[PDB]
């Protein structure tokens, strides 16, 4: 199972 | 044994025609099981792997809501980098992202994994310990600030520590049957003379499971790495590996050279000698 | 922008016999960016029905991929592997060979 989010750089 | 899940994704920029391309890839070792095409018509995490097709339809929705925030959000990063490293809007850009987890044979966590890069150069990594991050150049360094203000780092080691390992422990534990299974080589030697004083001395591990081989050349046992072709293990295409080893030998001389294969499919490492 | 040249096999699933229906294979690898042409050739036609492996990165963060096709060897059929990249000023020509 992969991550919900991902975070903007 | 110990395993790894690993899920690799690609976001590529396109000043033509249409949103960047999102390619998502997820594998169990060297098994490929889910992946996600922003080209495709299906628009959702599709199986790969027959063990996986068992999972729920609630499974499959929450993929396909984590690969459609990944592609936005990826997006959305691509014309960031491309203000911070200062570059036009007429050239293509990449941004690719490796995490996972690994787990021993008992299922205890190993270790967490999460790397990111733009245009094939590494950008920011979380560290071993998932409480620090590694960037590469000034441009990563306003990431690396940016995410630890909001404590990343964190977020990120409770997802490998936590959600990452107990998905991978199901996967694992589902698909017994291919998973924990080792194929070994089937190994042959070819001699084809180049002239009537040489002849190459080819070595083949053909049709094994997982990936990771080690195939060398020794000539009254000392191993033979000057002049030696290896090529790199490649994909059958029905799940198993391919790998060859050659060498040049004056004839006459084929019995002083032997190929040692080692796999862990194997009982014993096999010494293969013309 | 540090781009990477494609490495570059030619071969089949399972041991060539003539006239025994088999898979023809193209690896990819070691290559960035994405974008790259691979056909796979049949005494220098290009093969219509090819499939290709979803694409996927090495710890390098280099791209590899896998192109293949149902082929039935003979001993006279010339079958190879044109690859185009942007590293490539012209387009590589591999042929493929049962041992190799």
């Amino acid at each position: 199972c992969t991550e919900l989010k991902l975070n903007d750089y | 044994g110990s395993h790894s899940m690993r899920y690799f994704f690609t976001s590529v920029s396109r000043p033509g025609r249409g949103e960047p391309r999102f390619i998502a890839v997820g594998y169990v070792d060297d098994t490929q099981f889910v992946r996600f095409d922003s080209d495709a018509a299906s628009q959702k995490m599709e199986p790969r792997a027959p063990w996986i097709e068992q999972e729920g339809p609630e499974y499959w929705d929450q993929e396909t809501r984590n690969m459609k925030a990944h592609s936005q959000t990826d997006r959305a990063n691509l014309g960031t980098l491309r203000g911070y490293y200062n570059q036009s809007e007429d050239g293509s850009h990449t941004i690719q992202i490796m995490y996972g987890c690994d787990v021993g044979p008992d299922g205890r966590f190993l270790r967490g994994y999460r790397q990111d890069a733009y245009d094939g150069k590494d950008y920011i990594a979380l560290n071993e310990d998932l409480r620090s991050w590694t960037a590469a150049d000034m441009a990563a360094q306003i990431t690396k600030r940016k995410w630890e203000a909001v404590h990343a780092a964190e977020q990120r080691r409770v997802y490998l520590e936590g959600r990452c390992v107990d998905g991978l422990r199901r996967y694992l534990e589902n698909g017994k049957e291919t998973l924990q299974r080792t194929d070994p080589p089937k190994t042959h030697m070819t001699h084809h003379p180049i002239s009537d004083h040489e002849a190459t001395l080819r070595c083949w591990a053909l049709g094994f499971y997982p990936a990771e081989i080690t195939l060398t050349w020794q000539r009254d046992g000392e191993d033979q790495t000057q002049d030696t072709e290896l090529v790199e293990t490649r994909p059958a295409g029905d799940g198993t590996f391919q790998k060859w080893a050659a060498v040049v030998v004056p004839s006459g001389e084929e019995q002083r050279y032997t190929c040692h294969v080692q796999h862990e499919g194997l009982p014993k490492p096999l010494t293969l000698r013309w | 922008m540090i781009q990477r040249t494609p490495k570059i096999q030619v071969y089949s699933r399972h041991p060539a016999e003539n006239g025994k229906s088999n898979f023809l294979n193209c690896y990819v690898s070691g290559f960035h960016p994405s974008d790259i042409e691979v056909d796979l050739l049949k005494n220098g036609e290009r093969i219509e029905k090819v499939e290709h492996s979803d694409l996927s990165f090495s710890k390098d963060w280099s791209f590899y991929l896998l192109y293949y096709t149902e082929f039935t060897p003979t001993e006279k059929d010339e079958y190879a592997c044109r690859v185009n990249h942007v590293t490539l000023s012209q387009p590589k020509i591999v042929k493929w060979d049962r041992d190799m």
